RNA sequence: AUUGAAAAAAAUAAUAUAUAUUAUAUAUAUUAAUUAUAAAUUGAAAUAUGUUUAAUUGAAUAUAUUUUAGUAAUAGAUAAAAAUAUGUACAGUAAAAUUGUAAGGAAAACAAUAAUAACUUUCUC
RNA sequence: GAAAGAAUUAAAUUAAUAUAAUGGUAUAACUGUGCGAUAAUUGUAACACAAACGAGUGAAACAAGUACGUAAGUAUGGCA
């Protein structure tokens, strides 16, 4: 290496050169994953999604009707404030961080026909803490997740180190899986109908639960997972079983809207709302 | 059923192969694909199930859409809009897709891929944008053929060159290739494929091959050299190969002088530029233009100035680049050019 | 070499893994490929149309609501105020269930509470 | 100390050749508490399941609409409300 | 001594040789470099013998 | 066609009564055998499946029988009834 | 090529064969493979050859010849867990803090947290 | 009016850089990934910086060969 000086040279044309296309290296990779010729092809729209159809038909219109506030304008979030130029030291100064927060917050828009809240993604985080001792427990947890979802899990590793809890850094410990589209919908439907009613003293999801912006969550114990039909059908094959966190991500501007949406899909809500 | 009709619509939109067409449109998956030539391979092959009825339904749906588009298309008066409507109507036609994808676009046979047809032309443009155009742009930028000769390019026509007369071999030159002096001894052949809607009868073109890298020792820099200059060339979407057949001796503003790089003078870029003429209204037929043949010089040639003078717009480009070899002296001798200089190996 | 627990873990891992469980690649003829493309494109177009229809309907509903609320504001202020309240904790009723594949034995309940 | 499965050399999936994990799934009919059937795709091999405890018989999901068993069996002749009224004097507590 | 010196002798039998440093129990270090006697890139190999930290040969063939 | 092989070895344990029934229900793939022409290519088999083709896997104790989606009311065309259309949104006029 | 089903051909690319040229080109033919690799007295499957039942096919069972089962993670040009620290090519963005969520607690993991004016394509009033 | 793309703007170098501290680094010098494992190669090195000498530092170019890259090119160990 003669130098480390990185410096992209300017060009003399407005044509956008896709460099990937000019090579002959990865001919299978030039095709989109949606295209049949790609090895990455998967039949996406295999059957009619039921929960999605219901949302489209009944709920979406109802949600819109609920969320109509008359002549509602945009509520701007907390942003980085600029300095008043009352001193020459303000001249190339970085902007003041937001008022309360360190990070900037998004603008809350009025709900119209375009931006009605709806389900975006489900994530099922299972971090088994006994797997600090036994790596095989992580594998079993991942399998369980796969069984539940019908989707490929991704392994969670210990990102941090700590002595009090017997936890190393870079150790496989449980798994996660982001469900999207039809599989996610199915999983939600199963949760509503099969699993959550079989939980004994189940009041619902807390109203104090959630993000500030359109994200709601809750968790299932190891006792609760044995109600899933894939696990239930072979209790001999599943001696151990692991709890899980369930992060539901909506297209909701605020959290009460997201809660309302989830209620539309038969999720009970019990606590005192914020 | 608009796509089965060929009263007003061109013949090129159909598949010319009968067997293929039959395979496409059957009532059951009984026949075997014409693409698979071998019997054993056909036997082995199994198409995906239920594909026929769904395909038929899709055809009907898109055929209906095309028919609806055509209802608008005929009412439209202005030409570009009409063309766009026509494209919209026929782009999803399976037959035209088959035709375009699986037969050559460079040397298109008129019955299969007709570039007079708007849809096929649009497809060809899209194909060009996908790869060949990008490559050309890269070669222009990297080699520094744009700012050094002619500020920018907005690629509209696909330009491909060939050197058939020198050696004998058939090969379209990839942009930024190193060609031997034997290869580029006699003149090249252009193919200017135009994808925009343009007046075929009126629109003339000019073609200029320029060598920016010939050394000028007075200036201690380089100068340009117009190696080959044609003007007032007539193109047609299908009939577009610029050959000694087409252009006359009147069209040649500067007849082909070959690349003869000097020893240690370095690699010399030869970047062909294709311009379209300015089109004049209220005048039927092709509007010619006269070039002052004493004014423009070959040993030093302001391309940009020339363009400004005659009001040209660069639509296409191509580039090769030659350096010294043993046969350049022989080439010079053949052409009657002088012995050729020899420079110091060191750029001191 | 391995324990029974280790074996069972390996089996479980295999269930998830693509090792020696996946078929050959789905190769097509060119005509077949075209047919597939035409199927997919048409479908996509249909889906887009459906989305637009639904979206359009929603827009129309929104416009109607806007028209109503302006009228209400013009006429009866109290009624308008009542209409335009914060519906923060609004919950869909638990009877409005997600429509199943096939219906139940008792289709509709005529009595309640 | 840490129980593990020690890794073998990983198999090189080439770029472009990576294939999506399409797991083997059966179409499974779930009959809920009431006779409402619903089809769901499932990895376990069972074409039909009928459920006992669901949302369709839980009071939380529809508000508007075996020790005990053993006891009932072996104290059946006595028939064990009237019995509650008889044996519920609320003075002593 | 943690890092020892070694002599890499050219495989094309010129006599040309290049010297490099390695860790005491490092794998056998062969490298392809220019041999100026032959005027090409050739393999170089360790002239002397020495002990190596024996790694278990990772098995791609799935054993047992 | 693209689905994986059903991992029967997991769901059904070797040397068990449940496995045996499953095996009986199934039919195996034709293996390659030397000195024979297979005009549909040579069998590619792993975990007992022809890789070149789609796999079919055939499978209180009661058959789950779903109810008819069309109703008595629908058949009669009773407009005052609520059970008359089950797949559509009914509006009171 | 033989076999199944009921005159030919017109891309790219790969492969096979041939030749053109001080041009890694062209011509003809064909569309393979694509997540595998030794070793299994025991599991499972197929085919062949026998025998018995309702010329026949199904069904059962014996031997032979094979095939499968060694069940092991990445499926994405992966992108701030850990691992090859020098080359090159392609691509991307971190952190903190905050709001939550099964055990989880100040401290394990996962989720979420700035703005879309203009532009291109697609559908649509 | 909607969906998708291309992205742009703002912010950021507070993380990360094998290692101190400082300067530099998102156009990334940081991170991931394919190939590779070659340039952690061979002879001449001008000219500069620095500099009492001895040394030290950056390095165009010429020639031989190699690796990656469609190409342009990049590599004579490591952001310094
Ligand atoms: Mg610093
Ligand atoms: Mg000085
Ligand atoms: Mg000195
Ligand atoms: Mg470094
Ligand atoms: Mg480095």
């Amino acid at each position: 290496p003669k130098s480390a000086c990185s410096l992209v040279k300017p060009v003399h044309h407005l044509v956008k050169i896709d460099k990937s296309k000019l090579s002959p290296r990865f001919p299978e990779l030039k095709y989109d994953k949606s295209d049949i010729r790609s090895p990455g092809f998967k039949p996406k729209d295999t059957h009619a999604d039921r929960l999605n159809d219901h949302y489209l038909n009944t709920l979406q219109s109802d949600l819109l009707l609920i969320n109509y506030s008359h002549n509602a304008a945009v509520v701007k979030g907390l942003k980085q404030r600029a300095w008043s130029g009352d001193s020459p030291y303000h001249l190339n100064r970085p902007p003041k961080n937001p008022r309360g927060s360190k990070a900037q917050l998004p603008d809350i828009h009025p709900i119209k026909w375009s931006n009605i809240p709806g389900l975006e993604s489900v994530v099922i985080n299972c971090f088994v803490r006994e797997a600090r001792e036994n790596q095989l427990l992580a594998i079993t947890a991942a399998l369980q997740l796969q069984q539940i979802t019908g989707c490929k899990p991704h392994p969670i590793f210990s990102k941090n180190d700590v002595p009090t809890w017997k936890l190393r850094k870079g150790h496989q410990m449980g798994a996660k899986v982001e469900l999207k589209g039809k599989e996610m919908s199915q999983f939600l439907s199963t949760l509503t109908e099969i699993v959550l009613p079989r939980i004994r003293e189940y009041k619902g999801i807390s109203n104090q639960s959630g993000n500030r912006f359109g994200g709601i969550s809750f968790g299932l114990t190891a006792e609760d997972i044995k109600f899933f039909p894939e696990i239930d059908a072979n209790q001999d094959s599943w001696p151990k079983t692991f709890g899980m966190h369930i992060n539901i991500n909506t297209s909701a501007q605020l959290d009460y809207q997201a809660r309302t949406l989830l209620s539309g899909f038969q999720f009970p809500f019990f606590g005192e709302e914020k | 059923h608009i796509w089965s009709d060929f009263t007003t619509r061109p013949s090129s939109l159909s598949i010319q192969s009968s067997k293929v067409k039959n395979y496409l449109f059957q009532k059951k998956a009984s026949l075997d694909p014409p693409s698979i030539s071998r019997r054993s391979n056909r036997i082995k092959y199994s198409p995906p199930e239920h594909i026929d009825e769904i395909f038929r339904m899709s055809y009907d749906f898109l055929e209906q859409r095309s028919s609806k588009f055509y209802e608008l298309a005929n009412k439209t008066k202005n030409p570009l809009k009409k063309d766009a409507l026509l494209i919209k109507a026929e782009i999803n036609n399976p037959e035209v897709q088959y035709n375009f994808q699986f037969n050559n676009k460079l040397n298109n046979v008129k019955d299969i891929i007709d570039y007079d047809v708007p849809v096929y032309r649009h497809l060809g443009k899209q194909h060009w944008e996908s790869y060949g155009q990008m490559l050309l742009m890269q070669r222009l930028e990297t080699l520094a053929a744009i700012p050094d000769t002619l500020p920018t390019l907005v690629p509209r026509a696909e330009v491909n060159i060939k050197f058939p007369f020198s050696t004998g071999v058939n090969k379209w030159i990839e942009p930024g290739e190193f060609l031997s002096s034997n290869v580029t001894s006699m003149r090249p052949i252009f193919k200017i494929q135009e994808y925009e809607l343009v007046n075929v009868e009126k629109q003339l073109y000019t073609v200029l091959i320029v060598n920016p890298d010939v050394p000028d020792l007075s200036n201690d820099s380089f100068k340009t050299a117009l190696c080959y200059g044609l003007v007032n060339i007539n193109l047609t979407y299908n009939d577009n190969l610029i050959d000694p057949r087409k252009f006359h001796s009147s069209n040649i503003i500067a007849d082909y002088l070959p690349p003869v790089p000097e020893k240690n003078a370095g690699k010399q870029r030869f970047v062909v530029w294709v311009f379209r003429q300015p089109l004049i209204e209220d005048k039927q037929g092709p509007n010619m233009l006269e070039i002052d043949r004493k004014e423009l010089s070959r040993d030093d040639f302001d391309i940009r100035q020339f363009t400004k003078k005659y009001n040209l717009t660069a639509i296409g480009a191509h580039i090769w680049r030659s350096e010294w070899d043993a046969k350049v002296a022989a080439v010079r001798e053949k052409y009657g050019l002088p012995p050729g200089r020899v420079f110091s190996r060191v750029r001191r | 070499s391995l324990s029974p627990l280790a074996q069972r873990v390996v089996t479980q891992l295999s269930v998830m893994s693509a090792s020696r469980k996946q078929p050959k690649l789905l190769k097509l003829a060119r005509e077949d490929l075209i047919k597939h493309q035409t199927i997919e494109k048409c479908w996509s177009i249909y889906q887009q149309q459906q989305r637009e229809r639904r979206n359009l309907q929603l827009e129309l509903q929104y416009k109607s609501i806007e028209r109503s609320m302006n009228l209400l504001q013009e006429l009866s202020p109290r009624l308008f105020e009542a209409a335009n309240a914060s519906e923060k904790g609004k919950r869909f009723p638990m009877e409005m269930k997600v429509p199943t594949d096939f219906p139940p034995n008792t289709l509709w309940h005529y009595n309640f509470r | 100390t840490r129980i593990t499965l020690p890794r073998r050399p990983a198999k090189k999936i080439q770029l472009g050749k990576s294939r999506p994990a399409i797991y083997h799934q059966f179409n499974v009919k779930m009959e809920l508490s009431d006779g409402s059937v619903v089809i769901r795709r499932s990895q376990y091999p069972k074409g039909e399941i009928r459920l006992i405890q669901d949302q369709r018989n839980n009071p939380l999901w529809n508000p508007s609409r075996g020790s005990l068993d053993r006891f009932n069996k072996r104290y059946s002749s006595l028939f064990s409300t009237v019995e509650l009224s008889e044996e519920n004097k609320k003075k002593t507590q | 001594s943690k890092n020892s010196v070694i002599k890499l002798l050219s495989t094309a039998a010129s006599g040309y040789s290049r010297y490099i440093s390695i860790k005491k129990g490092a794998p056998l270090v062969t490298q392809v470099r220019y041999d100026p006697v032959v005027k090409r890139h050739v393999l170089f190999k360790e002239a002397k013998k020495r002990k190596v930290a024996e790694r278990k040969p990772l098995d791609f063939l799935r054993t047992a | 066609r693209l689905m994986w092989t059903f991992p029967a070895y997991f769901y059904f344990k070797k040397g068990t009564v449940a496995e045996h029934k499953f095996l009986s229900l199934q039919k195996g793939p034709i293996s390659k055998k030397n000195g024979i022409w297979f005009p549909r290519g040579i069998p590619d088999i792993k975990h007992g499946r022809e890789r070149s083709t789609k796999q079919e896997v055939k499978l209180v104790n009661r058959p789950v029988i779903p109810n008819d989606r069309i109703t008595e009311a629908d058949r009669s065309n009773d407009m005052k009834s609520l059970e008359r259309q089950l797949s559509r949104t009914l509006y009171l006029l």
